[PDB]
RNA sequence: AUCGAGAGGG
DNA sequence: CACGTCCCTCTCGA
């Protein structure tokens, strides 16, 4: 039995399967849902953690024995995609705890740009406007150099350490 | 072909008679929702007979002297003659009777008063004299109130179609309407205390059991009533001209008017064999 | 409404005015009202609130509705058009009356 | 008016011998012609021509002739006629069909 | 023995609904055919043991279906296409009512 | 998708003898598959009178989803649904 | 990328499980087949979340054979990588045609010839790496490359990166 | 067995009708079929990459199919196909192409007509696709010009009559010309997207260019099979190598010098091999004959055995049928069984602890002994046949496996006479398996089958699950059915033997003494023991025929009946009046103890109960027979005697 | 074996 | 101009 849902270039072209409009659970209707590399860390982490939090019913360079040992609690074993997922997050992250990450967000969210360039922003490290734009090229024609670049300082500056 | 067309046709969850495309054939099985197999012949006294004997057989003057239920039959038959409140009661009683024989007279032209419907009452009173013990001497304890109201309230929970809106409830007095004139016919306050001779607890169980009697008489969302009238319709005739021989030569109406005419119905077809204007 | 007594010119020339139902009926057979026969019940106009209801209540789709011909000796009758539905009750000999619904196809 | 003498014309003929059907069959059958608009007789072209689904209507006459106007009208058959799922080997929404069985979790433990 | 017409018709008024898909399934012919969920027919190669699924022609490898049908509509269904005739098999639906 | 509401009901509400029939059957063939017993089992062996005394004490865990014509339905409960029969 | 799809699956159960601990079985079956899954379609399905709140409805008791069946309404982390998206990632296998690169649970392969040209192959060092100018890629190095073609096999879906670009190389 | 399958399993909820197109068989054909040949490289087993298994399904059953690797028994089969060197009108749209190009401009490629007429905007309002398409159809044929106007639109070439000589179209212009396939093939094709779809056609799946075969689909081996003993293929795979050999003709003389006499002959053959290769019985033609006729597909499929008598109804394992005789010692929803048929019917039964200690003990019986077993299921699911297996003693069975053993007392099965005219006429019995190879039943239950002892046979069939089981006798048993919708009545009742003696009991003159009350008292198995105080005391203890029979009669029925001067001081001892179960006055005949609209038996089925009842049969049956046994009753020419 | 032909039974 | 009830049992001939 295999899995569905109700509903191509990296130039925004996605499948339809991540189309931005897309239906919702219920019924309605809502925006694609499209995490940075550190915000996809802390909902992983968090479901994964509330996900023991109901199985009780019935740092840096050494944080990583920390997830295994969760991902050794929860997830089956064979889950091998898993593992090398929150390895690779956990050292990729750009922001570690909730507070900064909640900030990334607020900050690019409020720019108009589609979720995947929102995803990509919070996950590549970029310093120039020009490097930006040629490293997602979605946008290129869409936010100003200036306003980008003025954008990807307050980036840089709330990297937590 | 009678099985092919009335395949899909089965009483749907509403009630409906539908078909595999929704589209309703009737809005009732059988134009009262029940199942043939609760339905019995019996009759409804109401219609024919002497006006002179209908006014006998049901009338209950409670003003007056000699048409009063004389006070054997009932408890209250001394303290209720000429009692003029329930008088009122007795009169819509009877007012209601009447409105059904004259109902009735208009859908069996003929007077014709024995037909099928659910819930044998000519059984179900001797099935309760059997069963209290009914004393042929001593009086009713029942009050005109107990009759007249436990009918009309009987009456409201003969359900067939259940619903809410105006348009269903009433087509439920419509499924039921017929099945009540039987009703009120056999549940006539005079009869009751008179023929009857019901105590109290003889005739709430009597009501009980008739609801649902009926209840169960409603036929069930489901059943294939069309693949099985149908086999109804086709069993006797392939099965009539089967038993021919049983008699050898004596050809009858079997292979004349049967047969034949039945095949010119099905196929309708405009060349009829015989086509008779019986002019009144 | 028109009666022409034995013939009428196609001169076709009937539905010509928008805001108007051109009828037409013929002298021969409103000698008898045929709505006086024995096999004929009655049959009952469905305002345009009452029709919207009816579909509503019996949760129908309007093609699942039993059809009355539009040419129906009743429906010219009655002068019923595309859409109408008529109520009609009938006499049964197992609910006493009974109540069916017919469209005008 | 046509529906009662159809009735009439077809209980005239099984009163004789054989002498009683219960009203609701035969009223079906009558009711099943009628409800229509005319006449529809009980023949591969009276009532078989009706909207049904295709399947349904070639288990009876013309049968290869249907299923090719069907495709080639590009036909959709609903799945609706008992026909249907018997040619297709499911359980026909027919009484013991006509409703759906589900188990709720909430029930399931109520007598855990 | 043969349960032909007559008898169907015997058991859809008692509406034994599932005694009689056991009647003519389970009882009968009954085919695991792979249906592809574009097409509609059985063109799905089925190499089960090691779980390839293709309508090439439709070009689809998750687009399938396993149903449970007589051989004798399989066989119909075939016949059919022989004939330039589409039966395309849905799971899904669009009317309603 | 649509649905309706337990409070909007309107179907009979007794068991349809498909449905009783059906749910008899249903609980048997799962009985018979080693599904567990809601109910008392009292010396009982076959499967069906389980399901019986199961649909006697209205124990039977499974919810009749009657479909009518429009496409939508009416669930009700096998503990609700009256047994006349 | 690295999305949230609303998804649902249609798990079947054999009667036995028809008890209490159903729900649970349920989900835990739900997981057992979908938690470390892929697709191609939906991609990597990575992590089911909303743990707690996860609809199961009623399930259908199959026609003639007891089982139910329940469409598990749930939404999940997933992970479908796009030609043309940069990925920074950890490189792992360093072949002499190219090296692959090991971004979240899939790996991007880089050819030699999407290297730059200075990039030559060092076969002698017991991690073979591709020393140049400046970088020297090793067999565990962090690498920014671009994907340029996306494979679906089974259940895994490979890539092809390049760092011929600017702004890619190592980090 | 088939094995499992990853994919998911769905029901069809849409069958969804249409036509091929040329390119989409071309997409799905598993191979192109090139050769004519059989299936011989060199007349080996192994068949020829051209027709015959070039990659559809197999063709021997040691021998795995060369595109979904499962082969035999799970190969579906694989369609192939064969480029027609020129297109070919479809034998079954043959008409329909004509009233087609009846209504479009054989020029043009536009309707007709448009919107611009009266008609046709009323015509084309109709979104009947059928009705509109004949009512389009009707008012097209006549207007027979392109026009330009009449208030732009579109060249005007003006359209011909019409007809067809059998498998080709002509028109006359004012020209005898043969419409040409491609050439009405190209006026399809150029056939307005919307105008096509206006005129009851479909824009994806019934494209009217379709209804020409420019590209035919081979059905694989399993629809067209061969068998051996040497081997012999299917009168189908004959028809196709006849419509290759008809195409390989045209492939070449067209190909190399065109002689167009020959060109216009082979096609024209091709045409009819194509066309009788679907229908073979058509409206003019000979009808070919191959050594001979042929068999048309159309001719599988026609009503009456053919997917009517392949689909509506089918032969199935689990059934059995034998004589039948009555028995007046069994019970009325019963069937006595021969024991043979109850060690060849099976029922696969499920292990569990409720009966696992039944099941071993059956399977070490095996499929000799009566109450036995034939076939243990595993959790695998491969079968263990129980006469061959060497573990056939020692085999210890496991929760979940399915023991397919013998029918056993008192199981549900369907039983039926074969006119099956009747919902009655297939019922439900409990089995009782017994001796003699005659299947035996209560002789009441005969008038529902309409079944009389005398060479007569009636069918068994046998459920397979715990649910179609329940749906037996939760609605199809024999006592569930005891009083119809047919006729509101009761359909079953006393009848021969019972009927005949049960007036001759109920009677004053016929009085019962002591040992001979006692039997008859024992033989009511419901009986409550007690002796019933003597209707007469004394002079010598005598019991009244119907006072006696009362006893069998439930406590708590009522019944009255008034037959011609019927007293309550019965005169003739008329009518009929049962008071709580015991008989009051009157003899019992027909109106009481028939099928009667208000008989005895439909009284008791409704305020007592449907299997209440069935014990009353069984309560006369076992009573007024043995009545009769020990009084007797003949019949001579002396009775023919006035 | 498959098609055809025929004779019986209920 | 197309239907022409239902099953079941045997015999023989390319
Ligand atoms: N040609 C037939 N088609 C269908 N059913 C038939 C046919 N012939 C007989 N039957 C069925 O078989 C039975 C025929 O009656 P049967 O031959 O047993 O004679 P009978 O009535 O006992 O004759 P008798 O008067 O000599 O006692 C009926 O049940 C009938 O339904
Ligand atoms: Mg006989
Ligand atoms: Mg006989
Ligand atoms: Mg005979
Ligand atoms: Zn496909
Ligand atoms: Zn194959
Ligand atoms: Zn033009």
């Amino acid at each position: 039995v295999s899995t569905s849902t109700f509903q191509n270039a990296a130039t925004l072209q996605l499948g339809q399967e991540f189309q931005l409009k897309q239906i919702n659970h219920q019924g309605e209707e809502e925006e694609l849902i499209a995490l940075n590399l550190s915000e996809a860390r802390l909902v992983i982490k968090e479901a994964l953690v509330e996900r023991r939090r109901a199985f009780k019913r019935s740092t840096r360079e050494k944080e990583l024995e920390s997830i295994d040992v969760l991902l050794e609690q929860t997830t089956g074993g064979n889950n091998k995609d898993l593992k090398n997922t929150m390895q690779y997050l956990t050292n990729f992250s750009r922001f570690r705890d909730q507070e900064t990450v909640g900030a990334v967000i607020q900050l690019l969210k409020s720019t108009g740009l589609h979720p995947f360039e929102v995803a990509q922003l919070g996950s590549l490290a970029c310093d120039t406007a020009d490097e930006a734009k040629t490293l997602i090229p979605s946008l290129n024609n869409k936010i100003s150099d200036d306003e980008l670049e003025r954008i990807l300082k307050e980036l840089s500056n709330l990297e937590t350490l | 072909r009678l099985v092919k067309a009335l395949e899909d046709i089965m009483v749907h969850y509403d009630n409906t008679t539908r078909n595999s495309l929704g589209n309703v054939i009737q809005f009732i099985y059988g134009e009262d929702g029940m199942d043939a197999a609760h339905i019995e012949k019996q009759s409804l006294d109401t219609i024919g007979g002497s006006d002179a004997a209908f006014e006998k057989r049901y009338r209950v003057d409670l003003l007056n002297t000699d048409h009063t239920l004389d006070p054997s039959l009932l408890e209250s038959g001394s303290e209720i003659l000429g009692d003029l409140k329930l008088q009122v009661l007795l009169d819509e009683e009877y007012k209601q009777l009447v409105k059904d024989r004259k109902f009735l007279r208009e859908v069996f032209v003929d007077g014709e008063a024995n037909w099928p419907l659910p819930v044998n009452i000519r059984r179900i009173i001797q099935n309760a004299q059997q069963t209290f013990h009914i004393d042929h001497t001593k009086p009713s304890d029942l009050t005109i109130k107990d009759i007249v109201l436990g009918v009309k309230d009987l009456q409201e929970n003969l359900l067939v179609l259940r619903g809410k809106n105006e348009i269903i409830q009433n087509a439920q007095r419509d499924a039921v309407t017929l099945f009540c004139c039987l009703l009120r016919s056999r549940l006539a306050t005079r009869r009751v205390l008179q023929e009857y001779r019901l105590t109290k607890q003889a005739f709430d169980w009597v009501l009980s059991n008739i609801e649902a009697q009926f209840l169960r008489s409603v036929v069930h969302p489901g059943e294939m009533v069309g693949v099985l009238a149908a086999q109804s319709i086709g069993e006797p005739a392939t099965q009539m001209t089967l038993n021919t021989f049983h008699f050898a030569g004596v050809a009858s109406k079997k292979v004349t008017s049967g047969v034949p005419r039945l095949k010119e119905i099905l196929n309708v077809a405009k060349n009829m064999k015989t086509p008779s204007l019986t002019v009144y | 409404i028109f009666v022409y007594q034995n013939n009428i010119t196609p001169s076709k020339l009937v539905p010509s005015i928008p805001p108007a139902t051109i009828e037409t009926f013929n002298e021969a057979a409103l000698v008898v009202n045929i709505t006086h026969h024995e096999l004929v019940p009655k049959h009952i106009r469905l305002s345009s609130d009452e029709k919207r209801e009816l579909l509503k209540r019996y949760r129908l789709k309007e093609s699942q509705l039993p059809r009355i011909q539009r040419a129906d000796p009743v429906a010219l009758y009655l002068g019923l058009k595309r859409g109408e539905v008529v109520k009609i009750i009938r006499k049964s000999e197992t609910s006493g009356r009974y109540a069916s619904y017919r469209i005008c196809m | 008016a046509g529906r009662a003498a159809l009735y009439k014309e077809v209980y005239n003929v099984i009163a004789s011998d054989g002498s009683y059907v219960n009203y609701r069959h035969m009223a079906l059958l009558v009711d099943v012609m009628t409800t229509q608009g005319g006449l529809t007789s009980v023949t591969r072209h009276g009532f078989n021509r009706s909207n049904t689904g295709a399947l349904m209507r070639c288990s009876f006459e013309e049968t290869v002739e249907i299923l090719f106007e069907a495709g080639a009208s590009a036909e959709l058959d609903d799945c609706r006629g008992v026909s249907e799922n018997v040619i297709l080997g499911q359980m026909a929404p027919i009484g013991t069909g006509a409703f759906d069985v589900m188990i709720d979790e909430e029930s399931l433990v109520k007598y855990m | 023995l043969r349960f032909g017409e007559m008898e169907r018709d015997c058991m859809i008024a008692h509406g034994a609904a599932s005694f009689l898909k056991e009647r003519l399934m389970e009882a009968s012919d009954a085919f695991r055919v792979h249906i592809c969920g574009i097409c509609g027919l059985m063109t799905v190669i089925a190499k089960l043991n090691h779980n390839q699924f293709e309508c090439k022609g439709c070009d689809n490898k998750i687009d399938i279906y396993q149903i449970h049908i007589p051989y004798a509509a399989k066989l119909l269904f075939q016949e059919l296409m022989a004939m330039n005739i589409t039966p395309r098999l849905y799971t899904d639906r669009s009317r309603d009512f | 998708e649509k649905a309706i509401p337990k409070d909007q009901r309107a179907t009979t509400p007794y068991m349809t003898k498909y449905e009783r029939a059906r749910i008899l059957g249903t609980r048997a063939l799962q009985i018979s598959m080693n599904a567990p017993v809601f109910v008392d089992l009292e010396g009982e062996t076959d499967p069906l009178r389980i399901a019986m005394k199961e649909l006697a004490e209205k124990k039977i865990p499974l919810v009749i989803r009657r479909y009518l014509p429009d496409g939508s339905f009416e669930d009700w409960s096998v503990e609700e649904l009256i047994v006349d029969l | 990328m690295f999305f949230i799809k609303d998804l649902s699956l249609n798990i079947t159960l054999h009667p036995s499980f028809f008890g209490p601990r159903m729900k649970q079985y349920l989900k835990t079956k739900l997981l057992e087949e979908v938690e470390g899954s892929c697709t191609g379609k939906f991609g990597y399905i990575l992590c089911v979340l909303d743990y707690d709140n996860i609809d199961i409805q009623r399930g259908r008791i199959l026609p003639t054979d007891g089982s139910a069946e329940f469409n598990v309404k749930y939404r999940a982390v997933v992970f479908k990588p796009f030609k043309g998206e940069v990925v920074d990632g950890t490189v792992v296998s360093c072949s002499q045609h190219g090296f692959e690169v090991q971004v979240g649970p899939m790996k991007v392969f880089v050819t030699k010839h999407l290297m730059p040209q200075d990039l030559t192959f060092n076969a002698g060092s017991n991690p073979p790496s591709y020393q140049s100018s400046e970088d020297v890629i090793t067999i565990k190095s962090r690498i920014r490359v671009k994907i340029e073609g996306c494979i679906s096999q089974v259940s895994s879906i490979h890539a092809i990166g390049s760092i011929k670009e600017d702004y890619l190389g190592a980090i | 067995g088939q094995q499992y399958s990853s994919a998911p399993l769905r029901t069809v909820k849409e069958v969804q009708f249409g036509l091929f197109s040329p390119e989409e068989v071309r997409a799905i054909s598993v191979a192109k079929i090139r050769f004519p040949e059989t299936m011989d490289e060199t007349q080996t087993r192994a068949k020829i990459g051209g027709l015959n298994d070039p990659r559809l399904g197999s063709i021997d059953r040691n021998l795995k199919c060369q595109t979904c690797q499962e082969g035999m028994n799970e190969c579906p089969g694989h369609f192939g196909h064969i480029d027609l060197a020129k297109p070919v009108f479809h034998v079954g749209f043959i008409a329909k192409i004509k009233k087609v190009c009846e209504c479009v401009c054989m020029h043009c490629g536009k309707l007709l007509l448009d919107e611009h007429n009266e008609l046709m905007r009323q015509a084309l309002a109709i979104k009947d696709s059928k009705k509109r398409f004949a009512a389009i159809w009707t008012l097209c044929k006549t207007k027979m010009v392109c026009e330009t106007d009449v208030p732009s639109r579109g060249c005007g070439n003006t359209q011909p009559t019409i007809r067809k000589d059998g498998l080709k179209l002509v028109g006359s212009w004012k020209e005898l010309r043969v419409l040409s396939t491609e050439e009405i093939l190209n006026i399809f094709k150029h056939i307005s997207v919307k105008d096509f779809t206006s005129l009851g056609f479909n824009e994806v799946f019934s494209r009217p260019e379709w209804m020409i075969l420019t590209c035919l689909p081979v059905p694989p081996p399993p629809v067209r099979p061969s068998i051996s003993f040497q081997r012999g293929e299917d009168d189908l795979t004959f028809k196709l190598a006849d419509i290759l050999k008809a195409n390989i003709s045209l492939e070449t003389l067209e190909h190399n010098g065109a002689p167009h006499h020959a060109i216009e002959e082979a096609e024209s053959l091709l045409q009819f091999h194509v066309a009788t290769y679907m229908d073979n019985d058509i409206a003019g033609q000979p009808q070919a004959l191959q050594k001979s006729p042929v068999k048309s597909i159309r001719a599988r499929l026609k009503g009456k055995e053919g997917r009517r008598g392949n689909l509506m109804g089918k032969r199935v394992d689990f059934s059995a049928r034998t004589v039948i005789s009555g028995d007046p010692n069994l019970e009325l929803d019963q069937v006595g069984v021969p024991k043979s048929i109850a060690k060849t019917l099976t029922y696969p039964e499920v292990v569990t602890p409720y009966n696992i200690d039944r099941l071993t003990q059956l399977v070490r019986n095996g499929p000799n002994e009566h109450p036995g077993a034939k076939y243990v299921i595993r959790d695998s699911g491969d079968r263990i046949d129980l006469r061959y297996s060497k573990r056939a003693g020692d085999i210890q069975l496991q929760y979940g496996w399915k023991v397919e053993r013998h029918i056993m007392d008192n199981d549900p099965v369907l039983f039926n006479r074969q006119p099956s005219l009747h919902k009655m006429s297939m019922m439900a019995h409990r089995v009782k398996v017994i001796p003699y190879s005659t299947f035996r039943l209560n002789l009441s239950v005969t008038s529902p089958y309409n079944a009389d002892f005398d060479g007569d046979e009636m069918n068994l069939h046998v459920p397979q699950s715990e649910e179609t089981r329940a749906e037996l006798s939760q609605l199809c048993a024999v006592p569930l059915q005891i009083v119809s919708p047919q006729s509101n009545k009761p359909c079953m009742g006393i009848v021969q033997d019972t009927l005949c003696g049960i007036r001759k009991l109920t009677l004053r003159d016929t009085f019962i003494e002591l040992d001979q009350v006692l039997n008859m008292l024992y033989w009511v198995p419901d009986w409550d023991g007690v002796i019933p105080t003597p209707a007469i005391i004394k002079p010598k203890p005598l019991w009244s025929g119907k006072q006696i029979l009362s006893v069998a009669i439930p406590n708590g029925i009522h019944l009255q009946r008034f037959d011609e001067g019927t007293t309550l001081l019965s005169p003739k001892d008329n009518g009929m009046l049962i008071i709580d179960g015991q008989i009051i006055f009157g003899v019992v005949e027909k109106k009481t103890v028939g099928s009667s609209n208000g008989g005895l038996i439909h009284v008791v089925t409704r305020e007592k109960g449907p299997q209440v009842c069935a014990k009353l049969f069984g309560n006369i049956q076992k009573v007024v027979n043995f009545w009769l046994l020990h009084n007797g009753f003949s019949t001579g020419i002396g009775d023919t005697i006035a």
